[PDB]
């Protein structure tokens, strides 16, 4: 039992119409809707206090929410604006001495004129230095994502089919990969560190995976290159003798 | 914005201890907390207190308001790696659901390691063109550069073995960019190891 | 004699904009005190109406009451939307409390929704009235939340109404025990026949308000007596008026005797007829 | 609209014509709290009333006390008319001296 929200990210086109869902298998009675554009402090935008309660904070959002289960509290634009991209976080509350309150993980939402650009990652892997081996007693594995568009994406690293956590580094931001453009693509960059048996070992494998958050089968796409749809895009490598 | 914030960010070492600041004007107040906002997540709340307190604790972090001058503090004992975030620091004007809550704009913490041991080099990496500045203590800044990419230093801690290292990647589509060259545009300390 | 402390508040919601907060305080029969929207502070209206607290007491009070006003108005404001309630809407407090001799004391705090019974300060806690509408019990549960305010209301019900009190019957002593003599006269209202008479004892500007009339055929009590209701003078005196529904003419001849404390004992008895 | 208002008029001392005197106007047992009440010379609304505080008995309706000073004639009828939303026209009740 937590709060969940989806989608993660999500990018669209002005003038359609968008839905956050937000959904709470506590008990809670309460929930609020924050608005939270970046380096900015958390704006509230609607709170409910139960079931068939909607009110609004600030005199200003087009968005409307209603709450007919207690577990449900979805957000939704009618026609989409430049003016809505911003964060969006859930949250609720209880009391059984003090209130206490529990956020979601948020949404990011993008919005633009339209979506012709949109472009999915190409992932590489890169093999450790022998240098780096000889020195240290350690191998160090480099992933590179680049190439997309939006900056909306998730990187993990899998050693031997498991997901791993220990020796990891990724880029908290993308960097742009033509700076001083709009429409600019991005990259991003991550390490992975391991052992000189571990790397060395050839029944040992490695591989860097990337979760790219796209486009729907409803957005329409007319273009000679293949749909940039939500996918996963991967690349792998193997441990190397000599 | 009647809460704010202070210091607007700060950077610590880790293992060392660290204060924050909170000031406020609303009224009523009732009760005020402390919120842990990771980067790309959702706030948690830490501690919650009333002029009934004085005083909380959860882990590590111990909050203390003074009521009669409108002003709490949060202290962070023996930090991590995993403290940095933003602190949102967030105020209530009743004891009930029946009330606003007001939100400071937030503190900025960054942790840096505290790396004993530095060995600081920059290899050279191959797919089927990559180079990889490492192992330096973060008295060192990596900057940025025009069809050469260059990323921010990232700390990476191996559990295992309890050792931190920093890191930094370049890479170029461009012909002739060589490792030995690809850093300049940053200070890198005049020990540094270039293999081959 | 009993003087029980009585603050009484009217608050008025038309919309979600216009809405007022007037308040009064009544010790025993007169009026000490009074509050209305557009003043920041409270009226005395007597000079002894502070009792028997300092100045910078009677301060801190001032604003606690200054705090409630303004953060109560929020509240019924934001209760309507969580219960669903459509405007107007009309509320009535009444709180306060009673010394009694030998050191002791009890109190109040009820309210009232458009006329109506719905809560009241029990010991620690709110509790509803019994047979109150289903919304009563979540508004009760959300005023319980509230434990800071729980434990002003009941350090002020407990302990300072009992304190107050006891200053303010020292303090205005001498006007809690006045006494005035009342003057009397009979007249001939509206015929309810043929063929009967009306009879009508008029009795004016007594005080205190506790009295005593009656028709009477010498030390016969004619029941049959319509006593009016107890009536205001701008003054702060009482007037009466007991009506006799008669056959003319037995009687004549008839008494009207008014029993009032002052007259410490030599009562007025007027004769039908001398008008 | 829970309860319709009950008006008394009186006054203060025994009436005899040409001499100061004052005129008594009595609402009570109303609800809601909103109501307007005017004293009437012959026909027309006399400017100088003054009223008490509005204030409710144990049962929870609402009473106030309307007074003005005066000097009675046998030419002179005087009343109280009274405004609430219980009633669809104002009420006026005639002194009875
Ligand atoms: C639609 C109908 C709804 C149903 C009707 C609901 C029934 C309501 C009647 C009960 C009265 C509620 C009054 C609520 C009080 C608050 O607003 C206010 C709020 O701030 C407070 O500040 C405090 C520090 O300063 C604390 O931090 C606290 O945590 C926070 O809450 N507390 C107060 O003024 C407390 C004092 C109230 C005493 C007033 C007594 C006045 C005498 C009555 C007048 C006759």
């Amino acid at each position: 039992a937590d709060i969940y929200q989806t989608p993660r990210y999500l990018v669209i086109g002005t003038g359609k119409k968008i839905t956050l869902e937000c959904s709470q298998t506590m008990g809670h009675d309460k929930m609020y809707w924050y608005q939270q554009d970046p380096g900015m402090e958390l704006h509230l935008i609607h709170y409910s206090y139960g079931v068939n309660s909607t009110e609004k904070g600030d005199l200003s959002s087009e968005s409307t929410v209603s709450r007919i289960r207690t577990e449900h509290f979805p957000l939704t634009l009618e026609s989409a604006r430049p003016s809505h991209t911003s964060q969006y976080l859930c949250a609720s509350s209880e009391f059984g001495t003090q209130e206490t309150q529990y956020f979601g993980p948020g949404t990011r939402l993008l919005v633009l004129e339209d979506l012709k650009n949109v472009f999915p990652p190409e992932v590489a892997v890169f093999e450790p230095s022998e240098a780096e081996i000889s020195h240290t007693q350690k191998a160090t594995l480099v992933c590179l994502a680049t190439g997309f568009y939006p900056d909306h994406v998730e990187l993990s690293w899998w050693v031997n089919g498991k997901e791993v956590h220990s020796g990891v580094c990724t880029d908290p931001q993308p960097l742009k990969e033509q700076p001083a453009l709009n429409d600019s693509r991005y990259a991003l960059s991550s390490r992975l560190r391991v052992s000189a048996t571990f790397w060395q070992n050839p029944r040992n494998h490695f591989r860097c995976q990337v979760q790219f958050y796209g486009l729907s089968e409803n957005d329409e796409w007319t273009q000679d290159r293949a749909k940039p749809v939500t996918q996963i895009v991967s690349a792998e490598a193997w441990g190397r003798a000599d | 914005n009647q809460v704010e914030q202070s210091p607007q960010s700060l950077i610590i070492l880790e293992g060392k201890n660290c204060t924050l600041q909170c000031n406020y004007t609303v009224s009523p107040f009732s009760n005020l907390r402390w919120y842990k906002q990771d980067t790309g997540r959702g706030p948690v709340s830490l501690t919650i207190m009333t002029f009934s307190e004085n005083t909380k604790s959860n882990g590590r972090y111990t909050a203390t308001l003074d009521a009669d001058t409108k002003q709490s503090s949060l202290h962070i004992t023996a930090s991590q790696l995993s403290d940095s975030a933003s602190y949102i620091c967030v105020v209530s004007d009743r004891g009930s659901t029946l009330g606003r809550l007001y939100f400071g704009r937030g503190t900025q913490l960054t942790v840096w390691p505290d790396i004993q041991n530095p060995d600081p080099a920059v290899y050279q990496l191959r797919d089927s063109s990559v180079c990889l500045f490492t192992d330096f203590d973060s008295q060192t800044n990596v900057s940025q550069s025009s069809d050469v990419y260059i990323t921010d230093k990232c700390v990476l801690d191996m559990r295992s073995m309890d050792f931190k290292s920093n890191s930094a990647v370049a890479w170029s589509n461009k012909s002739d960019f060589a490792c030995a060259n690809a850093f300049n545009n940053s200070i890198i300390p005049e020990d540094t190891f270039f293999p081959s | 004699r009993l003087f029980p402390l009585r603050c009484l508040q009217i608050s008025s919601f038309a919309n979600s904009s216009w809405t007022r907060t007037d308040g009064l305080a009544w010790l025993g029969e007169l009026q000490t005190h009074s509050w209305s929207n557009d003043s920041d502070t409270v009226r005395s209206l007597k000079p002894w109406s502070q009792g028997t607290f300092s100045d910078q007491q009677w301060e801190t009070l001032q604003h606690i009451f200054r705090v409630y006003r303004s953060s109560f108005t929020r509240d019924v404001k934001e209760f309507a939307k969580m219960l669903r309630l459509s405007y107007p809407l009309e509320l009535q407090v009444s709180a306060g409390c009673e010394v009694h001799p030998g050191n002791a004391s009890n109190n109040f705090f009820h309210v009232a929704f458009q006329g109506k019974d719905i809560l009241s300060f029990q010991g620690t806690s709110w509790e509803p009235t019994q047979e109150a509408p289903l919304w009563v019990n979540l508004a009760i549960q959300v005023l319980n939340q509230d434990k800071w305010t729980r434990e002003t209301v009941q350090w002020l019900l407990n302990g300072t109404c009992p304190q107050f009190v006891s200053g303010l019957l020292e303090s205005g002593k001498s006007e809690l025990k006045k006494q005035v003599k009342p003057k009397a006269w009979l007249s001939r209202g509206p015929s309810p026949g043929p063929g009967r008479l009306l009879l009508v004892c008029h009795v004016s500007g007594f005080y205190p308000k506790p009295v005593w009339v009656k028709w009477m055929r010498g030390e016969q009590e004619q029941q049959g007596t319509q006593p009016g209701d107890i009536l205001p003078n701008a003054d702060e005196t009482w007037y009466l008026r007991a009506t006799l529904d008669v056959v003319a003419g037995e009687a004549a001849g008839l008494s009207c005797r008014v029993k009032h404390s002052s007259l410490e004992g030599q009562d007025i008895v007027l004769y039908w007829h001398h008008h | 609209i829970q309860r319709t208002p009950k008006i008394q008029v009186y006054s203060r001392h025994p009436a005899e014509n040409g001499k100061s005197n004052f005129l008594n106007c009595y609402v009570s047992g109303f609800h809601p709290s909103d109501i307007e009440v005017d004293l009437l010379k012959n026909g027309e609304r006399i400017e100088k009333v003054e009223h008490s505080d509005l204030s409710f008995s144990k049962d929870w309706s609402f009473y106030l006390l309307y007074y003005t000073e005066f000097t009675p004639t046998e030419k002179d009828e005087y009343a109280c008319r009274v405004n609430h939303v219980t009633l669809s026209q104002p009420k006026i009740v005639k002194w009875d001296r």
